[PDB]
């Protein structure tokens, strides 16, 4: 049993891994902020927050991170002062450079990366650029009532108590968890397995694609018919009946509310700390909540 | 809409009063998410009193830092102060419990279910946790079932600021799992130079492990009482900025207290459950070395932080449920709880459920479970219509004080109780109006006739509650029991 206490030894420098992590966060709006909180308080070596947008006036007044009335500057600098009060022993370095324009050579000085608030052509490459580095790769939005969390973190091993033993995980990467083939026969079983919030997630993935932002409540009269015509075309592109996203989505998945950020933001930011720590198994390889029904599933999309 | 929310909603949450028992546990996350989600008018009590000053006085202050507009009103009076009637509560649509002492959640229960205000309950264990709503007559409230006493606390509470009491007894438990068990790093017990709050800074020299340290030593039981309760503490001292409002703690020497619940004798219980202890592992409530080992280890920190020590059979009672926090699992908890807050103040109170929070997804891939609010209890003694439990106990033993503090006010949770007899007459046998009952309190209940199979009418008007108690006479038990509740 030379191998068990191998184990035993790797499994209590969990702890040490994650306080010498490195985590790279992008997008400090409602839900970065509440996954810098939860990763600073874990007590990770450092943190990133990256931010290109700057404060604009149609931003809520009450903020986490944000101290009222900072209308103008950026984003991910207005959160310093507040995320480094959280945990001194964090160093939390400020990023204002676009994400799309950072070289390869930027992210390899991380050990996680974490996307909110990104497109899809920037989650693809990112996660990519990750993969193709070793790096733990992990993406989430909130919209109305729904958030998501989806996490690829390659060939991953950890340690799971029974009384203790290591397993691996094989992830996917993104690009094949976004373009799921349903023309299978043992797709379309899954198919009605399948919660309608994945489909949800593609419609607004599309919506920030053609729009360039998100549903917004101003606009709500116009997003919302334009939500229920994107789902039309994205699920009949891939030969789903339209009718498995309701009509009725397109009042519960607008703007970004506090509860929904505390609630991704918390099962994002542990998912991120378990890995760090390859300690306990992860979510494989999707999460997705829906704050009016109370449901969080977690779904396996990608793989066969 | 209005930030996701319809115009109706946002208005309600805008001019809605909400209630928060509780500055500690899911509190801090809980007051962030109220007021980021809209929440103008919010009220925040605790369980303590003054003449800084009291918890909520302390968290408005760092409310009002990260949002100067928020209109918190805070009281530095215990929510056990009579002066929070019915009337006080009927003035919030909501209310949220963020506390863990069970005598206190049994009490807003019933104050809830007197005001007919909707009362948010949660609790949280490691990775589990849970949300559900009360109201009255539509769902079943707080003690419609028991519920074990949750204790999951912080690893930074635990090792560094110990808070008396039960967090020295879950240091003794989790030192015990160091030693003698499963070594883990949520149960460490050594200085947590990692805690934000203490600010660490490394000396110059600083440019280790509890169970590693007395591996090599043998276990040597005066050598463990050295390094875990004298250098310990002076490294804790070394960290300046968690003794600052709170009294800093002093070590404690073996060749002083023992040359000099017993003080200087639980010093010598803790070397003498150690070399039983490494001569035998899975922590058992019921066995003479492990409980003896906890208790021992616990009245040291406890005596070391300056507080009164605590009997071994009240250590027993305790450290049942001890789970190490996750701080994570506070921010999905008060997430959820303002989701269900929502709901209620849209009217749609058949929405609301009762919310699991999973360690890992369950057979159909559901890390959080919702399933519908169960009706009202039938046979809860506390929320059921004319509500009946029956006592065994013996009449020619029991005193009419022993009835009060621990049958009444202990067991039933009643605050200020009023208990008569159904004998026709009314006989009273204990008033809340101080000044009245005492000269009863040292006579027997065979004195006032009550025999097998009276009737005493309990009412607590307080909580507007009244509970009739039948007596079962029994000379059986044994002599360590003074009564029981049959069911
Ligand atoms: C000293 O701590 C406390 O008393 C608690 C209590 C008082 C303040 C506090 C805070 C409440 C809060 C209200 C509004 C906004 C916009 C943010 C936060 N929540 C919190 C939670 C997690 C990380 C940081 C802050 O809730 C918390 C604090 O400031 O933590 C250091
Ligand atoms: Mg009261
Ligand atoms: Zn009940």
């Amino acid at each position: 049993a030379q191998y068990d206490r191998q184990i035993r030894l790797w499994g209590l420098e969990a702890q040490k891994r994650l306080r010498a992590s490195r985590v790279l966060l992008v997008g400090l709006k409602g839900l970065g902020a509440e996954i810098a909180k939860n990763l600073i308080l874990a007590g990770v070596k450092g943190l990133t927050m990256l931010d290109h947008e700057q404060v604009t006036p149609e931003d809520p007044g009450a903020q986490f991170l944000i101290r009222t009335g900072s209308v103008g500057r950026n984003r991910a600098e207005a959160s310093l002062e507040r995320a480094q009060n959280l945990n001194p022993m964090v160093d939390v370095k400020v990023d204002t450079e676009d994400i799309e324009k950072k070289p390869e050579s930027f992210f390899t000085q991380f050990d996680a990366v974490c996307l909110t608030c990104c497109s899809r052509d920037v989650i693809v490459k990112v996660d990519q650029i990750c993969h193709k580095n070793s790096i733990k790769f992990f993406t989430g939005d909130v919209f109305g009532y729904h958030g998501y969390t989806f996490a690829n973190l390659g060939e991953h091993e950890f340690v799971e108590e029974k009384t203790m033993v290591k397993k691996k995980v094989v992830f996917c990467p993104v690009k094949e968890a976004l373009e799921v083939d349903w023309s299978s026969e043992k797709a379309k079983a899954a198919l009605k397995r399948t919660t309608s919030d994945y489909f949800l997630l593609q419609v607004l993935l599309k919506f920030r694609t053609d729009k360039g932002r998100d549903p917004s409540s101003d606009t709500y009269e116009e997003d919302s018919e334009l939500l229920l015509q994107i789902r039309n075309d994205v699920l009949d592109s891939l030969g789903i009946s339209p009718d498995l996203l309701p009509e009725d989505f397109v009042r519960y998945c607008f703007s970004e509310m506090a509860p929904v950020c505390a609630v991704v933001g918390g099962i994002l930011a542990q998912e991120i700390v378990k890995a760090l720590s390859q300690r306990d198994p992860p979510h494989n390889n999707f999460f997705f909540f829906d704050g009016m029904k109370g449901n969080g599933i977690v779904e396996c999309l990608g793989p066969k | 809409l209005s930030r996701g929310l319809p115009r109706e909603l946002a208005e309600a949450v805008a001019g809605g009063r909400v209630l928060v028992v509780g500055a500690g546990g899911i509190g801090c996350e809980l007051l962030k998410n109220l007021v980021l989600t809209g929440f103008s008018h919010i009220d925040l009590i605790d369980l303590d009193t003054i003449d800084g000053r009291s918890k909520a006085q302390v968290a408005k202050e760092s409310v009002l830092q990260f949002y100067p507009k928020a209109n918190i009103v805070a009281y530095h009076d215990s929510i056990m102060n009579p002066d929070y009637n019915v009337e006080f509560f009927r003035q919030f649509i909501l209310v949220m419990n963020a506390l863990d002492n069970r005598a206190a959640r049994n009490h807003v229960n019933r104050m809830c279910l007197a005001a007919d205000v909707p009362l948010i309950e949660s609790g949280t264990a490691g990775y589990l946790g849970q949300v559900t709503t009360i109201k009255k007559g539509v769902t079943e409230c707080y003690e419609c079932h028991p519920k074990p006493t949750q204790r999951t606390f912080p690893g930074c509470t635990i090792r560094n600021t110990p808070s008396e009491p039960i967090h020295c007894i879950v240091w003794a438990k989790y030192l015990f799992n160091q030693l003698f068990g499963e070594e883990d790093a949520d149960q460490e017990v050594s200085p947590d130079r990692a805690d934000p709050e203490a600010a660490w800074e490394p000396t110059e020299a600083e440019a280790i492990s509890t169970k590693e340290w007395a591996k090599s030593t043998g276990y040597d039981p005066v050598k463990l009482f050295t390094k875990l309760f004298k250098d310990d503490i002076r490294y804790l001292l070394t960290m300046d900025k968690l003794w600052r409002k709170r009294k800093p703690p002093v070590p404690l020497d073996w060749a002083e207290v023992q040359s000099q619940l017993d003080v200087k004798s639980y010093a010598r219980l803790f070397s003498k459950s150690i070399e039983t202890l490494r001569v035998h592992l899975i922590w058992d409530k019921d066995d003479p070395s492990a409980m003896d080992f906890v208790t021992s280890a616990a009245n040291l920190r406890m005596h070391i932080f300056s507080m009164n020590m605590k009997s071994r059979f009240d250590i027993k009672s305790m450290a049942g449920n001890i789970i190490p926090a996750i701080a994570t699992t506070n921010a999905v908890i008060a997430g959820l709880i303002v989701l269900e807050g929502l709901k209620i103040l849209s009217g749609k109170i058949d929405q609301c459920r009762t919310i699991f929070l999973n360690k890992q997804p369950n057979p159909r891939k559901k890390l959080l479970v919702p399933c519908a609010l169960d009706p009202p209890n039938p046979n809860c003694y506390v929320c059921a219509s004319k509500p009946e439990v029956t006592v065994r106990l013996n009449v020619h033993k029991v005193t009419v004080l022993t009835l009060q503090d621990k049958i009444v006010k202990e067991k039933f949770a009643m605050v200020a109780p009023d208990v008569q007899i159904e004998d026709g007459k009314g006989t009273i046998l204990i008033s809340s109006e101080e000044g009245e009952t005492e000269a009863n309190n040292h006579k027997k209940l065979s004195e006032f006739g009550i025999r097998n199979g009276s009737r005493l009418q309990a009412d607590d008007f307080l909580q507007d509650y009244t509970l009739l108690i039948n007596i079962l006479h029994s000379e059986d038990l044994g002599k360590d029991v003074e009564f029981e509740v049959v069911g």
